This record gives C-alpha cells, structure tokens and sequence, in this order.
C-alpha cells in the first residue's frame, strides 16, 4: 500500500535554463485560411510560443536566429487540459476563446418578393 | 549556343574561387535626414 | 474490393478474436480493456499494477507462453491527464501470434519493472529513462545510455525543442572543447502541411 | 563594406543574360483562334497550355514558354 | 416547440422548420462539398455539387438549397451519392488550363483540396480545353479568367454587400465571361475584398501576386489600427517580413470582411523608415548618433525646465502603454499641459465617464435597430465595415435613414434632409418632415460623426443632439433603455488615449509658448514652429519621417504596429492587444522602454520595468483595459445631459461638409498611407 | 495524492537522505582535482558545491525531493570513477562566456528585450 | 499640487457598491456644479472593494476604500480630499 | 541514371528554363534549396536567389523528379573537392555556368531515360 494522501501542488524544475520566466505562452483557437473554406484546420486548442529577433546572416541572406523554442505547436484537445500543462511545467499564458458563427436565417425562395427589398437579379 | 569555349576547373585558389555571395536588393531602405539648409 | 487492395481473412480474425477473450475472464483484477485490430493482432490494456502479474501468467502456461519478449517502447501524450504510454509486446513461439500489452502511467508514479519476469529488457529500461524520465522501480542497473553526460532534458518528448540548447564548439582560449548557447545559422523553417476538408468519415470524432 | 571576399578572387558572374533573350525570337503568326505549345519539343518543356491570341493580336509567351508567341 | 426531429445518416437531430440540409448535415458535423454557397452571400443552385441521396427516393437533391420536410433519412454515404460527387467534378475541371505550377492560388484552391479527397482519379477528355481571354479591372486585381469555374459568387457580392452593380453573367451555354462587358474600372472602398471570395485562382492579388507559396508563412493574429473599428487580421511572415494580411472573421466586426486600406498597406511599413538617433548638427544639417550620446542630452534639459513650458502632443497610432510613460513622467514633474492631436469640444463632459463618447448601441445593435438617424458625417470613407453593416441591415428587414448635410454617394436609398447647422435647431422643435418619426420610433439610433465635431460651433451641436436624444428617451424612450446618442470616429488611438484621462483638442497649448514639445501626434500640421516661438527645441519620436521629422531637434525611433505587443481601443471599449510580428529593425526600439532609460538616466525612476508591471499601472487608472473585447452596461448620462445644457454656444451658418473627396481622399490619410507607394500607384489611376 | 513513493514517506527520510549524500560530494571534492589532472584551487570545487543544493529549496512536496536525489545519486558513478575525460565536469564553470548584463540600462543598448 | 482630479471606481453589479449608485444620482449634478476646475474620473470595475484614488503632489497616491458606505457617508467622504 | 553535380537547363534559345513554382524546394528532405522569387519586369516570374548547400544536399533524386517544368537535374560529374566552407554554398549564377559548360553531356542522357519515367 503506502498511498501516503496528501496535496501539494506539482510545479517541477530543473529541465529548461532560464525560458521559464521570461517567455510567456499562447494557447489560441486556430482560424481558418480564408482563402480556402475547408474547417478541419479548427477543432484543435494549440499552443505557441513568443517570436524573437530575426537577423540576417551576413554571408547568404538565411534568417539565422537564436531563440531555441520558435517551433513548438502542440495539439491540446480541451480547455480543461489546456491550462493544465502550463502549470505543470510552470509557465505564465493568456487564453484566447473559441468563436462560432451565427446559426443563421438562410431561405432560398426568400430572393423573390412581392413588396420586399431582397430581391436579386443578373443571375 | 550557350556553350562555352574550350572547359574549365574547379581550382581552388587559382586566385579565383567564386567566393559565393548574395543576390538581393536591401530591404527597408532607411529614410535619410533633410539637406544641409533649414 | 479489387486488385490492389489487401484481402483480408476471417480466419485469424475469429482466432485471435476467440483467444484472447478468457484473458480478461480469468485475471478480472488487472485487464480493463482489450480490443481487437483490425489487422489481426491484439491489444490488451492493463492497469500499472499488474505489470508484473500478466506477464508473469504470460511467461508460462501450456496454452499462452509468449516467450520472446520483441519490444518494449514508450509514447508520451500530452492531454490524456496521464501522460505517456508504456507498450509491451510478446511473442507465442509456439503458436505463431502476437499480443501488445498497453499500460498507462505517468511522470511521478513508478512502474515496477520486468527485469525479473524477462532478462531482455535490461537495456530497453535503462533507455527510456534516459528518453523520457520514467523511473522504473529497483532496476538493478540504472544508467545513462544513448545521451551525452550533459543533457537534462530527456529530449524524446514534446517539450525538447529540436535543435538543443548546448551547441558545442572548440576554442583556444585554452585547451578545452566548450560549451555555448544554441546559435543555428538557418532558421529551420515550418512548413504548414495539414489541409482542410475531414477526408476520413469512418474514424470521425463525436461531434459535440 | 561587402566588397573585401573578392580582393583577388576574381568575382566569377554569369556572362549571357536570359532577362531579355525572348527578343531575338521570330515571333511566331497562325492566323487561328487557339494554339497548342508544349514548347520544346514533346515529353520534354512545359505541359500544353492552349493561348487565346486574339487582341490585335499576341498571346503571352504562355506563362511558361517564354518565347514571344502571336499571330 | 416547433422543430423537426430529422435523421441524418440514421442518427437524430432537432431542427428548426425551414432550416437546409447544408445546415442541418453541418449541426452534426460533416462538410458536404460546397462551391456555390457561402454564408455571407444569397444562394445559388448553379453548380450541382452538393447531391445528397435521400433515402427511399429515385432522385438526387442539392442540399444547399431546399428545406427539411418531416423526418427524412439524410444518407449522406452511399453508393448513389459517391457515384455523383464523381460525375460532377470530372464535369469542370475539363474545360480548364494545367497551371499549378504559376497560379497564384497554389496552396488552397479548391479545384484541388477536393480532388484528392472527393473525386476522381484520372482523366478522359482527351483534347479540347476552350481559352478565353483577360482583361483589366484595376491595379490592385490580378484578372485571369480562363480559369474561371464560373459558380457566379463574385456576381453575387458586388449586387450585395459592396453595391456598385458592375459585374454581370455575358453570353450563353459554355459561351459566357464574367467580367464588366465595356472596359469600365471597378474600384470603391471594399473592392480588393473579392480576392478572398474567388474559390479558385481567377482573381489574384496584384501587389503580392508572385513572391511565396502559403504553406510556408507563420500565421500569427493581430489586430490593424489605421481606422476607428480597428480590425481583424492575420499577418503572414516568410522570413522576417510581411507578405501580405487577411482578415480573421470575428463574428461582431468584420463579420468575414476586410477594409481595402488596411489590406493594401503593409508597403508603408517598409519603405521610407527612421531606424536610428540622430543629433542635432546646428545648420539644417541632422545626422545620426550612437545610442549613447542623445540619451542625457535632452535629459539634461528636463532638469533645467519646470512647470508649464514643456509640453507633449500625441494623437496617432501609438498604444496605450506608450501613453501611461508619457503621463507618468510629465506628471510627476507636475506639467501636464498636453492633448491629443484630434480636436474634440468638452462643454459640461468629456473626460468623466464621457456619456455618449463611445458607441453606445455596438455594432451588433445596429442589426436592431429600426430608424437611423445620422449627421454631420460622410460614414462611407471613415469605418467602411460599419458602412456595411447599414447595408446589411436596409436589406433582410426594414429600414429609413435620414442624413443631414453635404449630399453625398451612399449605396443605398437615403434622402438629404438638410444642409445647414439650423436643422439640428428646428427639429428639436417639431417641423421638416420625419419631424416625429424619431418619437414614433420603437429602437431609435441618432449617430453624430466626428468630421462635423471637429469644428468651432462643436459645444452647440454636442448640446443640441444631446437634446433631441433627451426628447425621445423622456417620452417612453425606446420600450425599453436602448441607448440613444452615439457616437464614432476616424483616429484610432483616441478612445484609447482620452480615456486615460487626457483633455481633447489642442488649445492649452494654443494659448501659451512652452519651449519644449514632444511630438507623438504628429504628422498632422496643427502645430507648426511658426505657431511656436523661437528655435528652442522640440524632440521628435516616431518612425516615419514625413512632416515633422525633418523639422526637429533630436529624433528617436519607434516600432510601429506589427513589431510590438501592445493595447489599442476601438469605438466600443474593446480592448485589442497586439502581438509581435516583426522585430523592429536597426537600431529602433520599442516606445514605451525608451521612456524609462530616459528616466532612469534623470531623476526619477518609474516604479515598473516590465511589460506585466506596465498593465497593473493600466489596472490602477483604468480597470477595463483589461476587460478585454466586452461591452458593459453603464450610460449614466441624464445626469450628464442636464450639466451638459450649461454652455450656450449657438450654431454657425457653414454647411456640414466632410473632408473627402468622390474617392481620392480615403486613399492617403495618415501615415503609412502616405509612404506606401502601391496608394501612389492607385490614385494617379483614378484620376486618369 | 494515491500514488506510491519512490523512496521516502514524508519530509523526514528525504531530509535526511540529501543530507547523506552531500557528505560524499565534500568528501569528493579534492579527489578528482588530481584524478584528471586540473589545476585550480581547491576551494573553487567547494563553493560550487553549497552553491548547488541551496538552488532547490523551493519545494513544498515529497517525491520530487527523491526525484532529485536520483539524479544526485548517479553522479557519483561517473564522478568519482573515471568516466568523463576532463571536459563533462569543467562544463559547470562557464570560464569562456561572456557575462550578462542583468541590469535595465545595459540589455537596452543591446539586444532587442531578452 | 494638490490637487489634481480624483478617480470614482464602482461596479456595475455586485451589489455591495450601491453606495456610488446613489450618489451618483444625488451629488454628481450637485456635486461637479461646484468645481469646474477639477476633472475627477469615473471608470468601470473594480468588482470588489470599490475604491476612491487621489492624485496630487508631484503625482502621489491616495486611495480610501470604501466598501459599503450609504448615500450619505459617501455624501461627506469626498470633502475629506476636496477640502484639502 | 547517376546522380552527382547540379544544373540548371535552359530552352533552345535561352529562356533559363526554371519558373520558380516551389515543389523543388519543398520536398528536399534535407532543406538545402532557398527560393526567392519576384514578378520579373516583362511579366513572366522567375527566380531573384537559388540557393543549394552542396553540404546538406543528401543526394535524393526527389529534386529532379518533382519539377513539372523539367529543368533541375542532378547532372552526371563527380568533380568537386574545393578547399573552403565558404565555397560549397552554391548561388544561381554558379548552377548555371555549371549547367552550360556542358549540355551535350546531360541531354545525351535524358533523352535515354525519359521513356522510363
Ligand atoms: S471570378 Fe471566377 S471563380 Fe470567382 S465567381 Fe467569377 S467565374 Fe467564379
Ligand atoms: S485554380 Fe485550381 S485548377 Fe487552376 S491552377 Fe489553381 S488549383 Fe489548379
Ligand atoms: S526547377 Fe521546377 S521546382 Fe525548381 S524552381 Fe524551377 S520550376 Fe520550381
Ligand atoms: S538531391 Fe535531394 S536533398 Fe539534395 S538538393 Fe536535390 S532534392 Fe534536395
Ligand atoms: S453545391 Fe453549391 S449549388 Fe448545390
Ligand atoms: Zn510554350
């Protein structure tokens, strides 16, 4: 047994160098490339970090950087785990929110009036 | 057409040896000040 | 269907389907959920605590003796509330069958290990300390296998960004080969590769 | 400031430029509505795109074909 | 209560009596494939992609267009379905040019993400592909309409929403254009928006067209500040450079739509830039420093100088944490003296809880309302997507509009009612008809613009609307609260600065010469060295050197919009932080750490160093600069209305015009507006 | 808190245990000066020593003090045998970089806010 | 100098602040009638313990707190600064 | 088949036959291409900078069989071994004097295996 009960809140350390106090997170709703019209892109809390200093690298032209993190997207499935990770490793974030769209009041046959204002044409 | 002459080498330092470079126009263009009268 | 495309069998479909069936109707303390792949090969998930056990009802038996141990691997998973993901996996040398044993856990809690039950997994627990941070119980050897003796960061796991933190370099200024912070000379750049429209209806989430 | 890598290197550079190499082309006249030109010959050069020439009357090099095409 | 249980793939659903089966099908979450349809548009049947196999029935339907009887059995996967899904769209993409490798759209056309995932699998034509031609239309639309698949749906936005009716359907059977039959330019505010609705690569952006392919840009969101509503956006970087921006389809303002200004002038961003400090060279003469030595320079004068006679403007595109550095450092040396660059008129308020100051019906109220009632305004050039909310609302239910001033070109069927400062007078009274259609009104709306407030009669007009909102809203008012008198704008950063606690318009400054001034305002010319007093210094921080910089003492550099994390107001109380895209290049800093080395290296040092502490010192002043985008219930003005009734300023005799032009005035306005050539190269084409 | 420990029970055989083992690194301080022939002071592989442990005591819990100790009991393997030549252990005395600023006024000059 | 202005801070609910709500009914009026020098501030929640900022001297902080008042201690609370 | 030296074709007479449309560089599994594009002034895009590190370049063939153009091939000569870091970085105008000082050599040889492929 010796299940020793107790609580204490699990912040840990030790792991990164010196990132855990001077960057803070994202956690974010992805939004749709409105290009294009597809909504899978959505459904998924993410999170992603700050971005830093680009300079160039005075032989090419490459974008060279610093600023080890700078790629790191993780696919978090809820609110309620997404909170829950920057905690654990005890780090400072910002919640955005997620936005759904009127129902809405769409009728085709509703373009065709009698004394109404909606009324198209040229089609 | 487009062919060149005879051939050529890879010859380290001939003296030439290409000394890669970048092929770009700057970027920003930073804003230069007024002239020399008020 | 048509040419190029797998022909499936019913066969090893109803085997596997019937074999496996008594292994969570005669060890009810530890088996939680067994389920059936569709590529005829089995899964069986286990709570920690019977680590030891169901292999050890394993390891022999006149009708499951799953003897050689093929590959014990681990995955980590962020948002499941229990992180990684331990998988073991056996082979009947007697039967011709497969069978994966998935057992959760998490960072803090110990898994007592199977150095006892199978003498092949020395090394492959030694490993996945040093990958993740997974602290086997009384191992009889622990180590640091596969990283330099500098790294703390257990790197396979999510929050190990790519390119490290300690890129290496030499100087004169003595003798020594030293240290510094990471300094890449290209950005490593990130692609967007995940495209719209939901292309798979069978394996479609509930939708909420 | 950038010019010092080359101080005895030579500075090799290309020697023909293609920025405006179309010019010298015959452009080529049908006297049609719309043309074919997978342009340099078959299974090679870029895919068949077919050209509206009828303006006054050139096409656009296709896009892809550079070569200066009319009728 | 009135719904209809329907099952969709065996599986039940409720839903409303008149709803689709788009709609429907959607609620439990597929995506049938849709070309002709969006949501912000009317519908159409002119594709015939959407062919659902309706259970036990011979025929096939489209679900974009027809209702949902009784109960059926949407069977969205079957083996009639995938075998017209199939059919269809081999049908199209016949008749249609081999680009990819040049089109523009590339990365997310849809002619391509469904024809891996929907469709066929190869082709059997095996010859023919008919070829129209091109045509221009503007500089800012790339036009290539052989590609074209001809699903009608930038015909159907210019007849809505943008209502210049331009385009047309020319011609019959597969013989048929889009494009505008005489060779007639097509340009209005929203008009590069159709970009985004072209579902293939026909209409591509000019400015953009050939530089990078869309699956290697960093998307991160953003927010525009060149207009009173703010906006939107998602900026694109490559390798540490803006792209081009788009909009993010917030569902209150910018519904999907995007203003064409703010979407054609990220080239101001980056061509005629200040990147470094620059000392004084005692001539006409201004040349660049090290960072270190125009630091104490001017720190040295601020412990010369004491009380009135330094002084700061600012009234541009700076946040709202570049405004809190300023205060604190003029104010602690007990100066204050300072005001925006927007000239707005305080009677009995302004600054205290500001009564009408903010828009009081939101965006989202203005769907409500019945008789709008607006004046002194041309709203068309300043906020267009308030503009289109008005021409979403006349449509789809009822309503009248009066303006009064300046007859001007709005889309829709308005009447002139007045021109002159008296009708605000008169119809306080009841006379010149609609006369009383404001007190027979259930949701009234009375909008004063601030192009007419701006003006020297700005306490009468202020007064007297306040009066005729006071009529209707002591008679009944509405049913019913519903917040009457409103108001909008057309500088940016002025709600978030006023509401600081800053006084409006410049006029401290305009009585007395304080010798010192910084300018943050400025490119607008209110306050020339003429209207100083003599050569004593003014030091400049911006980061665009148009008019003002080189008329200067010492300048510092700034980042602008895309460079810094930061906090802009919109005409609501939303509070919109903007995140980093770019970081500023050279030897350019932030603006509001500039502020604290130069106290720090004077005398007093500010109590906060990082941006975290900055945002508590907003908490302290202001505690719904935190609140971020919510809209809280509090008017409190007919105490404000009566104490508002104690200046008697009387009207004028000018008629109420705006500033703008047929067009060429909302090109060029501000700053950025200014250095972006790609405006240079759009308004010498109007003129034309 | 059901899960099991890993060595300790609460606050007491953990305070204790990390108390044992630093008495094998002062123990093993002068031994590795002269096991890999590196010339400084000995006093310097003290103070880096008390540096180190007084890092960590931020912590309100058990098990993640016996996490620590692991860590600290491996060590010692590779320490106080020969293991690591010369160069794993010098990496904890950054001699070649350069110092940081870590005041207001100098990160503003250079560097865009780290 | 002092001073300068003072700034009102309330909530819109919570009912605890309805000291403000009244006296915002009966000495705003009555109370900016006198005064027309000084801009004193009124802004949006706090949501708890509705405090009452002052600002003079060289820019220094002065904030009671009212939590629960009447009409009427509010009525006389503010003259505590006003006056000096 | 061989697999070596880099190139950049070009049209009988001269085109440079590359249009910059982007797959070359995004199926390198190495990342060695760097691309950027610009309308050019006639109207037609091509390339500013091209840019292959012969140091990252893991030798796939996955460059020369995603182009639809049919211009960067992987050209048939293992003469190399330069002296310096600095040169092995190529640029444009190196892949195509490298590409014209012989087309005899690489022509001969697509025309061979086209048929294939
Ligand atoms: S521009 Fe082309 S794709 Fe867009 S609606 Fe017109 S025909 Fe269709
Ligand atoms: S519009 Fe469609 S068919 Fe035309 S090039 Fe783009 S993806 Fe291909
Ligand atoms: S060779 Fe092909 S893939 Fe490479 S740049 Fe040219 S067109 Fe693009
Ligand atoms: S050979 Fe392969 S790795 Fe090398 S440049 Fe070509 S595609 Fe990239
Ligand atoms: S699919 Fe768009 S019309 Fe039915
Ligand atoms: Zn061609």
């Amino acid at each position: 047994i010796t299940v020793d009960e107790k609580l204490d809140i699990t912040t840990i350390t030790g792991v990164p160098e010196e990132h855990i106090k001077t960057r803070k997170a994202r956690i974010f709703v992805p939004a749709r490339n409105n290009m294009q019209s597809g909504v899978n892109n959505t459904k998924k809390w993410k999170m992603e970090f700050d971005t830093r200093e680009r300079w160039e690298n005075p032989l090419m032209g490459w974008a060279s950087t610093a600023d080890p993190l700078s790629n790191l997207v993780l696919t978090f499935s809820t609110k309620e785990d997404a909170v829950a990770f920057a905690e654990k490793n005890g780090w400072s974030y910002d919640v955005e929110e997620r936005k759904v769209p009127k129902p809405k009041s769409k009728s085709y046959g509703a373009n065709f009036s009698w004394n109404k204002r909606t009324r198209v044409s040229t089609k | 057409k487009f062919i060149w002459t005879n051939h050529k080498f890879n010859l380290s330092g001939t003296p030439q040896q290409y000394v890669p470079y970048s092929t770009t126009r700057k970027k920003i263009q930073e804003w230069v000040p007024p002239s020399t009268p008020y | 269907t048509r040419p190029t495309v797998r022909p499936r069998n019913d066969v090893a479909h109803k085997q596997l389907s019937a074999f496996g069936e008594y292994v969570a109707e005669i060890l009810p303390k530890y088996v939680q959920q067994v389920q059936v792949s569709c590529f005829n090969e089995l899964e069986i998930c286990i709570h920690p605590d019977g680590v030891i056990p169901v292999l050890t009802f394993l390891r022999d038996h006149s009708n499951a003796q799953f003897k050689s141990l093929a590959d014990l691997t681990a995955v980590d998973i962020p948002t499941r509330q229990n992180r990684f993901e331990i998988v073991y996996n056996l082979l009947s040398l007697r039967f011709n069958s497969r069978i994966r044993v998935k057992t959760y856990t998490d960072e803090l809690t110990p898994i007592e290990s199977s150095v006892p039950v199978y003498k092949a997994a020395n090394w492959y627990e030694r490993e996945i300390w040093d990958m993740f941070g997974v602290f086997f119980a009384n191992h009889p050897d622990l180590r640091r296998i596969l990283t330099d003796y500098g790294f703390e960061g257990h790197p396979f796991r999510k929050d190990f960004p790519l390119s490290g933190y300690v890129e290496l370099r030499y100087d004169d200024e003595v003798k020594r080969v030293v240290a510094e912070p990471v300094e890449l000379a290209q950005e490593f750049r990130k692609f967007d590769l995940n495209s719209p429209w939901e292309a798979f209806p069978a394996y479609r989430q509930p939708p909420e | 400031y950038r010019k010092v890598r080359f101080v005895g290197r030579q500075k090799e550079v290309n020697e023909n430029f293609a920025i405006d190499l179309i010019a010298e082309q015959p452009v080529s006249q049908v006297g049609s509505r719309v043309i074919s030109c997978d342009g340099g010959g078959g299974a090679l050069g870029h895919p068949r795109v077919y050209i509206n020439l009828d303006k006054e009357t050139k096409t656009g090099t296709c896009g892809y074909c550079g070569l200066q095409f009319r009728q | 209560s009135n719904l209809i249980e329907v099952f969709v793939d065996g599986q039940s659903v409720m839903v409303e009596p008149g709803t689709t089966v788009l709609q429907a099908c959607e609620k439990v979450g597929m995506q049938i494939p849709r070309f002709c349809y969006h949501e912000r548009l009317s519908v159409a049947g002119n594709c015939r992609m959407c062919l659902v196999e309706i259970e036990k029935a011979p025929k096939v339907v489209a679900a974009c267009a027809m209702p949902v009887m009784k109960g059926w059995n949407i069977l969205t996967n079957s083996e009639k379905t995938k075998k017209a899904r199939e059919g269809v769209m081999e049908f199209l993409l016949a008749n249609h040019p081999l680009d990819c490798p040049i089109c523009d759209q590339g990365g997310e056309c849809d002619l391509q993400d469904q024809s891996m995932m929907f469709g066929s699998d190869r082709s059997r034509f095996l010859e023919g592909k008919r070829a129209v031609e091109d045509k221009n239309i503007g500089p800012l639309v790339k036009t290539i309409m052989t590609r074209c698949i001809q699903c009608t749906r930038c015909i159907r936005f210019a007849s809505e929403i943008a209502g210049v009716d331009d385009l047309g359907t020319t011609g019959r059977g597969n013989d048929m254009q889009v494009g505008t039959y005489i060779e007639k330019m097509f340009m209005s505010e929203l008009s590069g928006n159709i970009i985004d609705i072209c579902p293939v690569g026909a209409l591509t952006s000019k400015p953009y067209a050939f530089t990078a392919r869309p699956w290697e840009t960093r998307k991160t969101e953003s927010i525009d500040v060149m207009d009173a509503v703010g906006s939107n956006i998602v900026v694109s970087t490559r390798t540490g450079e803006v792209m081009r921006i788009l909009p993010r389809m917030h569902e209150d303002i910018n519904e999907e739509w995007i203003s064409d200004k703010t979407r054609f002038a990220y080239d101001g961003l980056k061509r005629q830039r200040l990147t470094e400090p620059m000392v004084r060279n005692e001539k006409g003469l201004l040349t660049h420093t090290t960072w270190e030595d125009a630091l104490s320079r001017v720190a040295g004068m601020l412990q010369s100088f004491q009380g009135n006679d330094v002084a700061a403007i600012a009234g541009g595109l700076v946040d709202a944490e570049a405004l809190i550095a300023l205060k604190d450092l003029l104010n602690r040396v007990d100066s204050d003296t300072l005001c925006t660059e927007e000239v707005f008129p305080t009677a009995g308020a302004g600054t205290d809880l500001r009564s009408n100051y903010l828009l009081n019906t939101t965006i989202a109220g203005v769907e409500e309302a019945d008789v709008v009632l607006l004046v002194g305004t041309n709203p068309r050039f300043e906020a267009p997507l308030f503009n289109a909310r008005i021409r979403k609302s006349w449509l789809h239910n009822d309503l009248k509009v009066a303006l009064i001033g300046s007859p001007v070109d709005l889309t829709y069927r308005y009447d002139h009612l007045g021109d002159s400062p008296k009708i605000l007078q008169d119809i306080a009274s009841g006379s010149h008809p609609f006369s009383q259609v404001l007190q027979e009104a259930k949701k009234p709306m009375v909008i004063l613009g601030s192009s007419a407030l701006q003006r020297n009669d700005g306490a009468a007009i202020l007064a007297a609307v306040s009066n005729i909102a006071q009529k209707i809203r002591t008679s009944s008012g509405v049913t019913g609260d519903w917040k009457v008198m409103n108001i909008l704008h057309r500088i940016a950063s002025q709600v978030a600065a006023l509401d600081l606690g800053y006084k409006p318009g410049v006029e401290a400054i305009q009585k007395n010469p304080p010798k010192m001034l910084f300018l943050l305002g400025a490119d607008g010319g209110c306050i020339t060295r003429q209207d100083l007093p003599k050569d004593c210094f003014i030091v400049y921080q911006g980061h665009h050197g148009d008019v003002g910089a080189p008329i200067a003492d010492v300048i510092l550099p700034g980042a602008a919009y895309t460079e810094k994390s930061a906090t802009y107001v919109n005409t609501e109380g939303r509070a919109q932080q903007t995140k980093v895209a770019v970081t500023p290049p050279g030897l350019a800093r932030e603006d509001w750490k500039i502020i604290r080395a130069l106290s720090e290296i004077a005398g007093m040092t500010l109590p906060y160093d990082t941006l975290d502490q900055v945002r508590n010192r907003l908490e302290e002043v202001s505690p719904n600069l935190v609140r971020y985008d919510d809209v809280e219930g509090a008017n409190y003005f007919q105490q404000a209305s009566e104490l508002s009734k104690l200046v008697n300023q009387q009207l004028l005799a000018d008629p109420l015009v705006p500033p703008q032009l047929t067009i060429k005035d909302f090109y060029m306005t501000d700053s950025i507006s200014r250095a972006s050539q790609t405006m240079a190269k759009c308004v010498k084409a109007v003129t034309e | 808190t059901s899960v099991k420990p890993i060595f300790s029970r609460d606050m007491n055989e953990a305070k204790r245990r990390v108390r044992e083992l630093y008495r094998a690194w002062y123990r093993e301080v002068p031994n590795t000066v002269h096991l890999f022939q590196l010339d400084i002071s000995v006093k310097q592989g003290r103070d880096k020593v008390r540096e180190m442990f007084k890092k960590n005591a931020h912590i309100t819990d058990p098990r993640v003090v016996d996490l620590l100790v692991i860590k600290g009991k491996m060590e010692l393997e590779e320490t106080i045998k020969v293991w690591k030549q010369r160069t794993h252990v010098m990496r904890f005395f950054h001699e070649t970089e350069a110092p940081r600023p870590k005041d207001f006024l100098s990160k503003f000059y250079v560097g865009h806010d780290p | 100098l002092g001073l300068r202005e003072i700034r009102i801070h309330l909530c819109q609910r919570s009912p605890g602040s309805q000291g403000v709500r009244d006296f915002i009914e009966k000495r705003y009026v009555e109370l900016k009638k006198a005064n027309p020098d000084l801009p004193i501030l009124i802004r949006e929640c706090s949501d708890v313990q509705p405090k009452l900022w002052a600002r003079y001297a060289f820019g220094q902080e002065k904030n009671v707190s009212l939590n629960n008042f009447s009409a009427d201690q509010v009525t006389r609370a503010l003259e505590n600064v006003l006056s000096s | 088949r061989f697999r070596g030296e880099h190139a950049l074709r070009r049209y009988p007479s001269g085109e440079e036959r590359c249009i910059a449309c982007k797959l070359c560089e995004a199926v390198c599994p190495a990342q060695a291409i760097t691309i950027e594009a610009e309308p050019r002034a006639d109207g037609s895009r091509r390339t500013t900078r091209y840019d292959i590190d012969m140091t990252k370049c893991i030798y796939c063939g996955f460059c020369q069989e995603a182009c639809p153009v049919d211009a960067i091939v992987e050209g048939p000569n293992f003469e190399f071994s330069t002296e310096t870091h600095e040169e092995l970085l190529y640029n444009k105008e190196k892949l195509l004097n490298n590409g014209d000082k012989w087309e005899a050599e690489i022509a001969a040889n697509i025309q061979a295996d086209y048929l294939y492929r």
